[PDB]
């Protein structure tokens, strides 16, 4: 997963994406996590050497754009 | 409530959520009022006879 923001301290607004083998989990609420960051204020909420994996990320006029 | 003290101009529809007590200059202020050192937060009290 990849966890957005400015400061990330339970301060203010901090995207978050999780992918947990089943679903894609994006959150938008500030709230900490797991202390060590490993996998094992909600105004948006979205639930859905032999790889590789390319991904864009941008952000415009309040949109955040993944390719 | 209403907003008049800021230290950035916003970009189109951002979200950043502060109601702290803002400096109005380069004078630290740690969350304590005073001189240089006003909340944003205000109101208009609507009343129907206005
Ligand atoms: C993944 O996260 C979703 C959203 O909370 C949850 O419904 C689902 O049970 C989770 N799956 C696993 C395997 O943890
Ligand atoms: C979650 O929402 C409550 C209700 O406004 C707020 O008091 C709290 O600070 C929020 N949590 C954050 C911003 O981490
Ligand atoms: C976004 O956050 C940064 C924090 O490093 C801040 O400096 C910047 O002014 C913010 N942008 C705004 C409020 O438009």
């Amino acid at each position: 997963g990849w966890i957005f923001g400015t400061t990330l301290d339970s301060k203010t607004q901090s995207l978050l994406i999780v992918n947990n083998a089943t679903n894609v989990v994006i959150k938008v609420c500030e709230f900490q996590f797991c202390n060590d960051p490993f996998l094992d204020n909600c105004t948006f909420e979205y639930v859905s050497f032999k790889n590789l994996r390319e991904f864009v990320f941008k952000n415009i006029d309040g949109y955040f754009k993944i390719y | 409530l209403y907003r008049l003290f800021r230290k950035s101009n916003l970009k189109p529809f951002e979200r950043d959520i502060s109601t702290e007590i803002y400096q109005a200059g380069n004078k630290p202020c740690n969350g304590v009022a005073g001189f240089n050192c006003y909340f944003p937060l205000r109101s208009y009290s609507f009343r129907p006879t206005y």
